[PDB]
């Protein structure tokens, strides 16, 4: 049960990392 | 120990290894004397 | 295990060869500089 | 404990996530 | 889990043992007001060290 | 503390390596004048790199 | 012995090649990449 | 002691040598 | 000297000012070589003046006298020093030669020609002159091959060198029949660097060492002639960067690798770094403690073959993962250690039980006890032992000093290689001073990075 | 490999090969076995090499059997260099005694399911009676852990806390088999040896063995399992 | 039209239009780091216990074996293996490879290769963008530190069991045993490293606070001040002169950094050189050079030892030493 | 012969110190090298002579 929670939290953090990398707001040269 | 004929020069032997350390400090002295030109 | 070792040797050799011949492929010319 | 820690973790995730999602979605609708 | 299973070891349990060693070997000289004169036989130690 | 040391090192390196030329000479520390109204390093290039 | 193992550890083995097929696949992979790079040179 | 005195004399001589060279080149012309 | 206005280099980069001054660069080099030979001679004279005959060299904080003793000067059987006059002569010769080198360096730095290209075309060079660069490299390769052959001549005809593997506890030996087999020689260079293999640090006999030096000398001379009579091929001319800073970066990477390797030689090798002069290695000291506590309890009547520790593995003897009989305890990690005092006790299966029961020599026992008490563990204020031991003995192993210093030097020279390789690439490409601010490349690139 | 050619190789070319864990094989000789001179012999260079580890196990459906394992430790399970004496009579009766040597090897196997079974593969103090084709006997199986072994909480038999001290109010009356005592009572194991090959020119004997012994009890804890070791054995006489 | 296969592959590899730059350092970096990441995640979740000390006494390490995020670790390789390079194909079975600590060596070797090629890739992208190349030199300091704790210290100690465990409580165990055996707190290189991290925090806070203090008014109070900066604006967003004037009036009008480039060079060089020093300290204590041993340094006229704070530290270190590896030592000296 | 060697080595130390202090001074002096040629050559020659003399007298001391 607790291993489920730990693995879920770790993969959720990694998903946030993935989204922040590949779906970031693009910096605009303007 | 040094050879017996060279034993009285042991005091000046004991100072020599620091002279390479003194050279880089001498470079800094020369640069200060030219005001770090 | 020997099959695994052969496969890993092939993989490592492939990537190392890519590295070596990539820097052999006129790499100092791959810059945006002038001259 | 096994279940009170579970609900504490779930609430600590979801409620600030809800707050952040509310603010982000209104901002992104405002471009 | 460690109390009901003698084969369960983690780095956390190793650190707990190390903390016990720190306290026991430090207290006598580190807290003189405690007046702790603990004989060597009661000090937690490992094998041959 | 460790992230702040990382930030200090990485920001100093990024600024020092994204500098504009701004003057002839291999000593870049003389290419900055404190009374100037332009950036001395390329934020666009630093952002692209990182 | 109760089980099989390569027993290649130690012994000062050249590139860790306990079977000549390993040296052959190393040479083949390196030579294939070299051949691609060589027949593909003067193309930049 | 004689050993310590001679070590100190040698130390002072070697320490003063290079600075004396720089001082002499400063007061005697230049090109340093 | 020069200023920043005419060179573009500040005083803290002032040596860069003489990148394109051949004569002054030569003067800096020759003065520096004089400095190196000065340190060699002065440190050697310091070590012989502080040398005390009854104690072994490693107890006296000496790092150069072990080198000359390994060359085989002034020592006898068992590493016992017979005369320190060869060491004194080495120190004096270095200290005198340093004066000539210093005079040459000071001359070429101060009043020599700034550039050698005009009046001395043999010595004149530009960094882009790849033929002249290969000529200089060839001359230096020939000199290095002659140095390796000097080591070979000393080993074969000029008294030999110290063999720690000689029977009875090592002695100075003439090396007859060096290992010239190419398979054996280049196996070392293609060995793994890990435990049990050790790459080239695991060379364990003077025959292999001297045969490898014959190979290195001949290859260096042949490559020197090759570089004198050849020009770099077009693939090399496209692969490399042809400038003084780039050449310096290549040398920095090479000497960083050499410094790390020398660190590992000092820490692990007991053949080229005999324990009689350098003290035991770490593995040697651990195995010596295990052997001493084996022989003591054997003398106390205990059976060292059936005795098991708290874990059940065996207090004195256990098995390596490949089955060899090895010393028990944590020194199992050092089960691949080989030393002159333990290899007579090893049969094909490892530590032989009947040899450990009956065939233990007094010199082996004395070396084991000595090496147990002089393990390479100490503090940087030279307090011997583990960090918890009190200030009683004054000992840090020369192996420890050499390994620590040369790992540090190898790491800094790796960093310097990175610095100079990057700056050489950036200077060749033309943006070592910064972005042009009018032709910025990223502004010409497609967005979204 | 024969013992002669094993001694004909050096430590450098044996190192890393695994041969150091392998018993010598009597390549010469004959299999008559009874064509051996009877008498009193000094058993010397006794060596034992397992070829299989099996663990007695009980499944859900009610079937007991010796299941196959995966050897977790490396080639450290060999016994060699043991000494003793053995008595051979003209009728074929044999008595077998092992005095001392490398007569113990800590081994760990993995059961299907991921369970670790550590045991002490030992043949020490082995009394064996029988015939030349088979003799059975008993040997002492010591405790896996010595009395000074400490658990991850520091508790142990001849050294330690004797209670869980991380719990200021929980060490009493329920973890008695965990903290109140750490038992190191020794066990016994059964073995059957069988001579197969013999050479009377040199006195070397060899054969197969089958042993059943208890595993580790974890210092008075979770009950031991029965380990069945089949393997080869070798030795020299007088 | 440059139709060659290798030319097309090379143009894709060295392309600056990829979202993440690959380069020739990246073609080694990406597979090694992906291998290390995969094995680390799988081992951290579900690896069986590892006999780290080689005394047949395994350490669990993984979540499925009862660890939390703090106590979970990838356990270092068995002491019986030492430095002997244990890959999967050198094991009789995956179970033996897991029991003996093979995942640790796999992850450490691939991580070392990946971070070296990460540094090279940093140089490569700086070169392809027309930048100055020394961000890789700055990144060499954490690379040196990781190499020291994962490779160099196991080399000097003779066993990968002495590597830092890939975990949090494992890291704490590594630190505690390291202090017990080497007195790292009394090591000057470690003191320089502590000064470097503390100074890096101080200088990061100082520089950020000065730049934020001298920000020029471009927005309103209802808007975030960050909105006063636009990405790619030519002009400076803060008053360097005002920030320098405040700093000079704060401590000393001299000993300042009115040159912005000199200031940023200082910010780069201080923590990097100090982390270099402390990584070298770890690497030297790998060969047992240790921190300052001042035990029983102060004695009175009659020779009685006057204990000091160094002696109190020594008592703590004795408690640390007599408890680590409680069953692994058979002989009094901890030479191995 | 030992006293002769000691006197020669003392003179060598003095000449070495004189060369160390003077050769850079003469080299970097304005037109100092073109005027002190004889003095510098005499110092170098007496230095080499003293080195050879000490080396010879070592075999007799
Ligand atoms: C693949 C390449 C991987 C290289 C790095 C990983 C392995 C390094 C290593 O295991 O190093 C150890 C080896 C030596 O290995 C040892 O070699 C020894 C050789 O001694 C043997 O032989 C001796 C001869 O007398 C003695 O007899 C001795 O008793 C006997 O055991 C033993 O075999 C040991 O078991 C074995 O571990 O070093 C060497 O091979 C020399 C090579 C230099 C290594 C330097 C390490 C640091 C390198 C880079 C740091 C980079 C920093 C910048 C970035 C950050
Ligand atoms: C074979 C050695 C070698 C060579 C020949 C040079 C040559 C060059 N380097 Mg250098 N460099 C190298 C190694 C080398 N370096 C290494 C090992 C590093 C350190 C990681 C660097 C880092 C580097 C930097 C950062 C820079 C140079 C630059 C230069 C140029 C000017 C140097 C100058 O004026 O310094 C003058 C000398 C000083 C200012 C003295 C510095 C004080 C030092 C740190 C004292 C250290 C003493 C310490 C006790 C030693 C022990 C430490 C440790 C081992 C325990 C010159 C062409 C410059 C350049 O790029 O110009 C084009 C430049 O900025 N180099
Ligand atoms: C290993 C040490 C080393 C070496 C061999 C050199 C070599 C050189 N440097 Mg220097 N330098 C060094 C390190 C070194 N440096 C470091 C550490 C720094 C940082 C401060 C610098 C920074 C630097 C700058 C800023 C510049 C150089 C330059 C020079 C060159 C011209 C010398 C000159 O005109 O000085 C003149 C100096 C003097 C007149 C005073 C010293 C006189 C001598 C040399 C003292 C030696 C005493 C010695 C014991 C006598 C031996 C006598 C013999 C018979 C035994 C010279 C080749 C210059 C250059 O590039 O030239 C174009 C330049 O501008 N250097
Ligand atoms: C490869 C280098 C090397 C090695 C391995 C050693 C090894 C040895 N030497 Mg030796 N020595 C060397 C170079 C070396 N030395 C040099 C270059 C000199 C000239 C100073 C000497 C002169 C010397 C003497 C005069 C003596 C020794 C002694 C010793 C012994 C003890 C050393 C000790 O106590 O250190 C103590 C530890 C240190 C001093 C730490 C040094 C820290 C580094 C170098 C500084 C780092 C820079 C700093 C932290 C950051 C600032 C950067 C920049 C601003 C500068 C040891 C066997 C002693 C002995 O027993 O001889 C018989 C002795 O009395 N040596
Ligand atoms: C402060 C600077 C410093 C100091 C004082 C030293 C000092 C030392 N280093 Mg060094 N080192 C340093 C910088 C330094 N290092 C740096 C910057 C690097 C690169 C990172 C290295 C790389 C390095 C390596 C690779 C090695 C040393 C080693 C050594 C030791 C012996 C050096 C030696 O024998 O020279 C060698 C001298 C020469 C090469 C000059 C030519 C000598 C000729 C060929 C000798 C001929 C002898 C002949 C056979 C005699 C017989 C004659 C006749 C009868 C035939 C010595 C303690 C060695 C050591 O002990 O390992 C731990 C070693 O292997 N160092
Ligand atoms: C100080 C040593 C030294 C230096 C720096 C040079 C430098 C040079 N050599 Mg070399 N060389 C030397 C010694 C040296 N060599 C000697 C000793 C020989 C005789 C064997 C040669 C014979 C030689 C040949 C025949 C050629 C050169 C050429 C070259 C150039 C490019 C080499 C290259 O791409 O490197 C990279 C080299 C490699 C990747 C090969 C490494 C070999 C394996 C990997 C070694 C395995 C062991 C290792 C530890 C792992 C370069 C200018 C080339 C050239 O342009 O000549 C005109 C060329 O064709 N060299
Ligand atoms: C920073 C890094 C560089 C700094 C220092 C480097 C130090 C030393 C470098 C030399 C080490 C020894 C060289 C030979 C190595 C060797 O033969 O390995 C051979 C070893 C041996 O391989 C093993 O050998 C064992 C027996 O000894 C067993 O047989 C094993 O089964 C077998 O796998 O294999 C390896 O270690 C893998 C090396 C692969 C390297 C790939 C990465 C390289 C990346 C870029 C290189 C570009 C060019
Ligand atoms: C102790 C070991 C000393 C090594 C010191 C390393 C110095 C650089 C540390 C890493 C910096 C990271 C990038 C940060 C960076 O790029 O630095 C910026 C700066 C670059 O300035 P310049 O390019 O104008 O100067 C360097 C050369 O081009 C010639 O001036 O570097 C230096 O100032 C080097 C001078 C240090 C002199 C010794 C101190
Ligand atoms: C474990 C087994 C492997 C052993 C490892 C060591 C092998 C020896 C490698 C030494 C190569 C010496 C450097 C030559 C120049 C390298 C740069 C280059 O190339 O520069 C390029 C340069 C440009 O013209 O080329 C040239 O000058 C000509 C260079 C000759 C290239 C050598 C190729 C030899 C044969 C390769 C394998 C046969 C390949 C066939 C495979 C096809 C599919 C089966
Ligand atoms: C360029 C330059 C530089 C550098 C310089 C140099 C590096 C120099 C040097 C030099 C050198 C490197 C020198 C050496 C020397 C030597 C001498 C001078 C000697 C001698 C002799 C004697 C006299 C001895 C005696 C004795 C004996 C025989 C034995 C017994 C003891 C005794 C000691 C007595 C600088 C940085 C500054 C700055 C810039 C410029
Ligand atoms: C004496 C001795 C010996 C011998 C040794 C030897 C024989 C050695 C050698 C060796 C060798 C024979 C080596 C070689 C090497 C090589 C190297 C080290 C390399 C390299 C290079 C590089 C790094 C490259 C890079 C690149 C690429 C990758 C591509 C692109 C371009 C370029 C070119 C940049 C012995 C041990 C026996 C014994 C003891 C002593
Ligand atoms: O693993 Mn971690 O801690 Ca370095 O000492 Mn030996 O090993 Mn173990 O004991 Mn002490
Ligand atoms: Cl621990
Ligand atoms: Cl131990
Ligand atoms: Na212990």
């Amino acid at each position: 049960m607790e291993a489920l929670v730990y693995t879920f939290l770790l993969i959720g953090t990694l998903g946030i990392i993935f989204f922040s990398i590949f779906f970031r707001e693009p910096p605009r040269i303007a | 120990k040094l050879p017996e004929a060279y034993a009285p020069f042991s005091p000046i032997v004991d100072v020599l290894p620091i002279i390479p350390v003194l050279f880089i400090l001498l470079a800094f002295v020369w640069q200060a004397s030219v005001s770090f030109r | 295990m020997l099959t695994l070792k052969i496969f890993v040797y092939t993989v490592v050799t492939f990537f190392v060869g890519l590295f070596i011949f990539g820097f052999l492929s006129n790499d100092p010319s791959r810059n945006p500089g002038k001259g | 404990v096994n279940i009170l820690g579970l609900t504490a973790t779930a609430l600590f995730i979801i409620i600030p996530t809800s707050f952040l999602l509310i603010l982000y979605v209104k901002t992104a609708a405002s471009e | 889990r460690a109390a009901e299973d003698p084969e369960f070891e983690t780095f956390y349990t190793k650190n707990i043992l190390l903390n016990e060693g720190i306290r026991a070997w430090m207290a006598a000289q580190d807290q003189p007001h405690e007046k702790l004169t603990l004989p060597e036989e009661v000090l937690p130690r490992g094998n041959a060290l | 503390v460790l992230g702040a040391a990382l930030l200090c090192a990485i920001h100093g390196a990024t600024v020092e390596n994204t500098l504009f030329e701004d003057g002839d000479g291999a000593n870049t520390f003389r290419a900055f004048n404190p009374t100037q109204a332009e950036e001395t390093y390329s934020m666009v290039t630093a952002n692209r790199f990182w | 012995l109760v089980d099989d193992r390569m027993n290649g550890d130690g012994t000062g083995l050249p590139f860790g090649v306990n079977d000549g097929i390993l040296g052959w696949v190393i040479a083949g992979t390196l030579g294939t990449i070299w051949a691609i790079y060589f027949v593909s040179q003067k193309d930049l | 002691s004689l050993t310590l005195i001679l070590q100190l004399v040698a130390l002072f001589a070697v320490v003063a040598a290079g600075p004396l060279v720089v001082v002499l080149l400063s007061v005697r012309g230049g090109n340093l | 000297g020069r200023d920043q206005e005419t060179t573009g280099f500040a005083w803290w980069a002032g040596n860069a000012r003489l990148i394109n001054l051949s004569g002054k660069l030569l003067g800096a080099h020759v003065a520096h070589a004089g400095l190196i030979v000065f340190w060699a001679g002065a440190m050697n004279l310091f070590e012989v003046s502080h040398f005390v005959p009854e104690k072994p060299m490693y107890e006296q904080g000496l790092i150069l006298l072990p080198h000359i003793a390994t060359l085989g000067y002034g020592v006898g059987p068992g590493g016992e020093v017979l005369d320190t006059f060869p060491y004194f002569v080495s120190g004096v010769l270095h200290l005198i030669s340093s004066a000539v080198l210093g005079f040459g360096g000071v001359y070429h730095s101060l009043i020599g020609p700034e550039t050698l290209e005009e009046s001395y075309p043999f010595f004149g060079y530009v960094w882009k002159d790849k033929n002249k660069m290969t000529n200089i490299l060839g001359y230096h390769l020939i000199i290095l091959g002659c140095g390796a052959w000097l080591l070979v001549l000393k080993a074969l005809y000029f008294g030999g060198v110290y063999d720690t593997w000689a029977p009875g506890g090592g002695d100075v030996r003439i090396i007859s029949n060096p290992t010239t087999n190419a398979a054996i020689i280049f196996g070392y260079i293609v060995k793994s660097p890990f435990g049990g293999d050790g790459w080239i640090v695991s060379v364990d006999n003077l025959e292999d060492i001297i045969g490898g030096h014959i190979w290195i000398g001949t290859l260096c001379i042949l490559g020197g002639i090759w570089h004198i009579y050849t020009t770099p091929w077009p693939w090399a001319r496209r692969a490399f960067v042809w400038s003084g800073e780039a050449y310096l970066s290549y040398s920095l990477a090479a000497v960083s690798l050499m410094g790390f390797t020398a660190c590992c030689f000092a820490w692990f090798n007991n053949t080229a770094y005999p324990s009689e002069f350098y003290g035991p290695t770490g593995p040697e000291a651990s195995q010596a403690q295990a052997f001493t506590f084996l022989v003591r309890d054997q003398r106390l009547g205990a059976n060292v073959a059936s005795a098991q520790g708290p874990t059940g593995l065996g207090k004195y003897l256990m098995r390596s993962p490949t089955g060899e009989i090895i010393f028990g305890g944590e020194t199992m990690r050092f089960w691949d250690f080989r030393g002159p005092w333990v290899e007579p006790l090893r049969g094909p299966s490892g530590l032989d039980l009947v040899k450990l029961k009956n065939d233990i020599q007094p010199w082996q026992e004395r070396r084991a006890a000595e090496y147990m008490t002089h393990a390479p563990l100490g503090s940087l204020n030279s307090v011997g032992g583990v960090a918890t031991e009190i200030n009683a003995v004054n000992f840090v192993s020369p192996r420890s000093w050499l390994a620590t210093s040369h790992f540090c030097l190898g790491f800094f020279f790796f960093v310097g290689h990175l610095w100079h390789a990057g700056r050489a690439r950036a200077a060749a490409a033309g943006f070592e001073k910064g972005i042009d601010r009018v032709d910025e490349p990223v502004l010409s690139m497609r967005p979204l990075d | 490999l024969t013992y002669d050619e094993l001694q004909g190789l050096t430590y450098l070319q044996v190192k890393g090969t695994g041969i150091a864990n392998t018993c010598p094989v009597v390549e010469q000789g004959t299999s008559n076995v009874r064509e051996l001179k009877p008498g009193d012999y000094k058993l010397e260079k006794f060596c034992m090499e397992p070829t299989s580890f099996t663990v007695k196990e009980e499944d859900a459906k009610g079937r007991e059997e010796f299941v196959k394992t995966k050897l977790l430790t490396r080639l450290t399970y060999g016994l060699d260099g043991m000494n003793g004496s053995m008595k051979i009579n003209n009728d074929g009766s044999v008595e077998f005694r092992e005095d001392e040597g490398l007569d113990y090897a800590a081994t760990t196997v993995k059961l299907p399911g991921g369970e670790y079974v550590p045991f002490l593969f030992t043949i020490k103090e082995f009394d064996g009676k029988g015939t030349l084709d088979s003799f059975s006997g008993d040997f002492l199986v010591p405790s896996y852990r010595g009395s000074t072994f400490l658990d991850p909480k520091g508790r142990g038999g001849a050294t330690g806390y004797d209670n869980a001290i991380a719990l200021p109010a929980k060490a009493d009356a329920d973890e008695i088999q965990r903290l109140n005592n750490k038992s190191y009572t020794p066990g016994k194991g059964s073995a059957v040896f069988s001579v197969a090959k013999v050479d009377t020119e040199t006195g070397e004997i060899a054969g197969v063995f089958e042993s059943i012994q208890p595993s580790d009890t974890e210092m008075g804890a979770h009950p031991a399992k029965d380990i069945k070791i089949t393997g080869l054995w070798y030795g020299q006489l007088t | 039209e440059n139709t060659s296969l290798w030319a097309r592959f090379c143009e894709w590899i060295t392309s600056t239009e990829n979202r993440l730059y690959i380069g020739w350092f990246g073609v080694i970096m990406i597979p090694t780091l992906l291998t290390a990441i995969s094995v680390y995640i799988i081992a951290f979740i579900a690896a069986p216990p590892v006999d780290i000390d080689g005394i047949r006494e395994p350490v669990s390490g993984s979540l499925l074996y009862g660890n939390n995020i703090i106590t979970g670790a990838v356990v270092p390789t068995s002491n019986a293996i030492g430095l002997h390079f244990y890959p999967i194909w050198e094991a009789a079975s995956l179970d033996e490879w897991l029991y003996n600590g093979g995942p640790y060596q796999l992850v450490v070797c691939h991580f070392f290769l990946g971070v070296c090629c990460y540094m090279g890739r940093e140089w490569e992208l700086s070169y392809r963008l027309g930048m100055r190349p020394w961000i890789a030199v700055a990144y060499s300091a954490p690379v040196a530190a990781a190499t020291a704790v994962f490779i160099i210290y196991p080399i000097g100690q003779g066993s990968f069991s002495d590597g830092m465990p890939l975990g949090i409580s494992g890291t704490f165990n590594f630190m505690i045993v390291f202090q017990a055996e080497h007195n790292i707190l009394m090591h000057p290189f470690h003191m320089f490293g502590v000064a470097g991290v503390f100074g890096g925090s101080l200088f990061s806070a100082m520089h950020g606070s000065l730049v934020t203090s001298s920000l020029i008014r471009e927005t309103t109070e209802n808007e975030s001040a960050n909105a006063g900066y636009k990405f790619g604006q030519e002009e400076e967003t803060y008053n360097i002169v005002a920030a320098h004037g405040y700093f000079g009036r704060l401590i000393f009008q001299y000993a300042s950094f009115n040159n912005s480039r000199s200031l940023h060079f200082f910010l780069a060089v201080w923590p990097v050189v100090c982390i270099w020093l402390t990584a070298l300290g770890i690497s030297t204590m790998a060969f047992n050079l240790n921190g300052f041993n001042f035990n029983q340094s102060v004695v009175d006229s009659n020779g009685r030892v006057l204990n000091t704070w160094a002696d109190i530290i020594n008592r703590a270190n004795l408690g640390m030493e007599v408890m680590h590896e409680r069953n692994a030592h058979n002989f009094p000296l901890d030479l191995a | 012969m030992t006293s002769i060697l000691q006197i020669a080595l003392l003179g060598l130390v003095l000449v070495s110190f004189a060369l160390v202090v003077g050769v850079p001074v003469v080299f970097a002096s304005p037109n100092g090298w073109t005027e002190n040629k004889g003095v510098v050559f005499s110092g170098l020659s007496v230095w080499f002579l003293l080195v050879f003399a000490v080396g010879v007298f070592n075999s007799f001391a």
